[PDB]
């Protein structure tokens, strides 16, 4: 098993995007082979999917069908599959990019089931999947409003550890670089306040996230600036990036 | 109130000129029937 | 052929379209390929020589993979060329289809030729991108085949397709306004008619790029108007102009209008209701414009664009900065009766603010119109008030005007009244 597939590996790293030529050949063996393929040599296989789908990039579209339905058989609860799903997941996006839209709604059932009940040691997992979320990009916009719901209870929530809570809060500060966030501007901005009373630590991460998210809102934020301001002097936060975006803001400059 | 005209803003909505395009060049590098070496297309492409 | 049209129009703005799907992609360099006389080698062009032969009026659009390397590299030969001018930039307009890092789309749904299909056939493109949403489950039974079949033409805005056509040169006016600075907006959507053009369908470029990992370049930077509010509307707009289409082709069921402008009418009303304050303009304001260029819904404009400029000077300054007075002053040309009301009153608040437009009234002989009202006795006293003024302004110190309406023979008229 081991040698046989990380020989097609090397093969297909060393030609490059000529291997794409024989991928009729390989795909249809390979999937069959993760079906049938039984314990350890399994999370080893989807290890190799990973780097085959990061090299043919663009062409495995016909066969993208076939390895989601793949994964949905095969995510399990076990830690391990799911760190290696994971990466998985971030390879495809990366490979299909704009086309990832098509497939996403049939994930989307296991990444909500993984915040729900994740028992990861300091949910190490639920990090993981958050910086794969980052990488969905632009896909995200006809889904956003199922998966942020997951994520404001995850950074949230004081009995979930703090690092966990910095990922969260960093994955929102990246999605509003690209995604619109007007919709959702209540559902985020008021955990964020309260953020900043239950916890000093995170008090740093999420105000650069508060900017972030007022820079993209522009005037829509204008409505928040008195409930903000009455939360920041109660902890005298005093951050040059939001104060320099406030001000603007309720001067009118656009910038 | 007074009897005095009220003061006539900078009105600024006039056009200061009207632009035409009077020609335009169509360069096409398309090389029908070739692919360009540097992206490998895929087998449906993109034909239209 | 550079030079030759740049001889042709020294002083006027000349249009250059490269297509680089054929040609390897754009070097760091700032060197964009063409080929050899045997077709045998690509051969590289310097973009400084490039922009050596055109000269300072000119339009670029490059629609190639790697397009953001060359509005760098334009924008640096630019820069050099400032440098070396001491001891040609506001001038060059630059769209490209995509940012440096960016590639092309390769989705065989799509036409290769993505970005000058939308910048030159935007409703084309915009219906199968329609198509291919997840909101099409919304209404099954319309695929790309009833679109080709699609009945009408981009000039009859009273078929099906120059509908389409209509409301969305409304919304793309519409989505610039409200977003763009007042300066940067008429000076490319009011300077000259093809540039306003690109521009608003680069608009619809920029959104539906931006779902492939795309992201168009311009030289004027434009900020992100991909999430406004406007476009949501479009896709309701198309959404019941063509869920009539099964019926329309197979049924032949003659094509209702769509609600659009009505409703929009009616939402500027609603304004008005309680805009006596100066808060925030009404988003509709361009698409009121739109609406008088038909027939069919400008009796309904006319009384509401008079009721807005009612509001106070600041509101015609407004009007006539979106850009009325050519349309409003075409409408003098009409014989329809019912407009003389509204065109006396909305003609009487834009010389109240801006005199200058007794230029523009005698040049056109519009001054004969408002002769017309000022002799019609059932016409009531009250619009009979604002004529006279109106003449009053466009005889101001100004011998052409008085000249002109001595010969219309005012002062026999003005002594009947």
């Amino acid at each position: 098993h081991t040698m046989v597939v990380q020989a097609i590996t090397f093969i297909f790293k060393s030609l490059g995007l000529k291997c794409v030529q024989f991928l009729p050949q390989v795909m249809p063996t390979f999937l069959n082979v993760i079906r049938v393929c039984d314990g350890a040599i399994r999370e080893f296989l989807f290890q190799q999917l990973g780097m085959l789908v990061s090299f043919v990039k663009s062409h495995i579209r016909p066969y993208m069908d076939e390895i989601v339905t793949l994964m949905r058989e095969f995510w399990v609860m076990n830690t391990s599959i799911q760190s290696t799903i994971i990466l998985l997941i971030e390879q495809i996006v990366v490979a299909l990019g704009g086309e990832f839209k098509l497939y996403l709604p049939q994930l989307i059932p296991h990444m909500l089931r993984v915040f729900m009940h994740d028992n990861s040691p300091g949910r190490i997992v639920s990090i993981k999947l958050l910086a794969a979320i980052q990488l969905f990009g632009a896909n995200l916009d006809d889904y956003l409003h199922l998966l942020l719901p997951p994520i404001v209870k995850l950074f949230d929530a004081p009995e979930a550890p703090l690092p966990s809570r910095k990922a969260a809060l960093e994955t929102v500060d990246r999605l509003t670089e690209s995604l619109d966030f007007t919709d959702y501007a209540s559902r985020i901005i008021h955990p964020i306040v309260r953020t900043l009373d239950q916890s000093p630590e995170l008090r740093s991460t999420a105000m650069d996230t508060l900017s972030s998210l007022v820079f993209q809102l522009g005037k829509k934020y204008q409505i928040f600036i008195p409930m903000v301001n009455k939360v920041l002097v109660r902890h005298r936060i005093n951050h040059q990036r939001y104060d320099v975006l406030i001000c603007r803001i309720v001067k009118g400059y656009t910038l | 109130e007074k009897i005095e005209g009220s003061k006539s803003l900078a009105q600024s909505w006039r056009m200061k000129d009207r632009m035409k395009t009077v020609s335009v060049a169509l360069v096409l590098c398309l090389n029908v029937g070739v692919d360009p070496p540097d992206v490998v297309k895929t087998t449906p492409c993109a034909r239209l | 052929l550079c030079t030759s049209l740049r001889r042709n129009a020294k002083e006027e703005r000349v249009l250059f379209h490269y297509n680089g799907h054929g040609v390897p992609r754009p070097t760091v360099n700032g060197e964009v390929w063409v080929f050899n006389k045997n077709y045998t080698q690509y051969i590289p062009l310097s973009i400084y020589d490039l922009q050596t032969w055109m000269g300072s009026p000119s339009i670029f659009v490059y629609d190639c993979s790697n397009a953001g390397l060359i509005v760098k590299s334009f924008k640096q030969f630019a820069l050099q060329r400032e440098q070396e001018l001491e001891v040609s930039m506001k001038n060059c307009i630059q769209l490209a289809a995509c940012e440096a890092t960016e590639l092309l789309p390769m989705i065989p749904d799509l036409p290769a030729d993505l970005f000058t299909s939308c910048l030159t056939t935007p409703i084309k493109i915009a219906l199968r991108w329609f198509c291919m949403q997840k909101c099409v489950s919304l209404v099954p039974g319309v695929t790309l085949d009833l679109i080709e079949k699609i009945p009408g033409r981009l000039n009859d805005r009273r078929t099906p397709l120059g509908e389409l056509n209509w409301i969305f040169t409304a919304i793309t006016d519409t989505i610039a306004w409200n977003v763009l600075p007042r300066d940067l907006f008429q000076k490319l959507f009011r300077q000259d008619l093809l540039v306003a053009s690109l521009f608003r369908n680069f608009l619809l470029a920029e959104r539906i790029m931006r779902s492939y990992n795309c992201t168009p370049v311009s030289s004027p930077r434009l900020p992100p108007t991909y999430m406004h509010a406007m476009w949501q509307a479009w896709d309701l707009a198309v959404d019941i102009c063509l869920s009539q289409l099964p019926t329309i082709i197979e049924e032949g069921t003659a094509f209702r209008h769509s609600p659009f402008f009505a409703e929009q009418l009616t939402a500027f009303q609603v304004w008005l209701t309680m805009g006596v304050e100066n808060r925030n303009p009404p988003e509709q304001l361009p698409i009121v414009l739109q609406v008088l260029l038909s027939q069919v819904h400008r009796l309904r404009a006319l009384d509401l664009l008079g009721r807005f400029l009612d509001l106070g000077p600041w509101a015609v300054s407004l009007a006539l900065s979106v850009g009325i007075f050519p349309y409003v002053l075409k409408l003098l040309q009409s014989s329809a009766r019912e407009l003389r009301p509204l065109l006396v009153f909305i003609w009487a608040k834009i010389l109240a603010v801006d005199s200058s437009c007794q230029a523009d009234l005698v040049k056109d002989n519009g001054h004969k119109y408002f002769l017309s009202v000022l002799a019609d006795p059932y016409m009531p006293a009250e619009h009979r008030t604002m004529t006279a003024f109106i003449l009053a302004v466009i005889v101001n110190s100004y011998h052409t005007g008085q000249e002109a309406c001595l010969q219309g023979n005012l002062i026999a008229i003005c002594l009947e009244q």
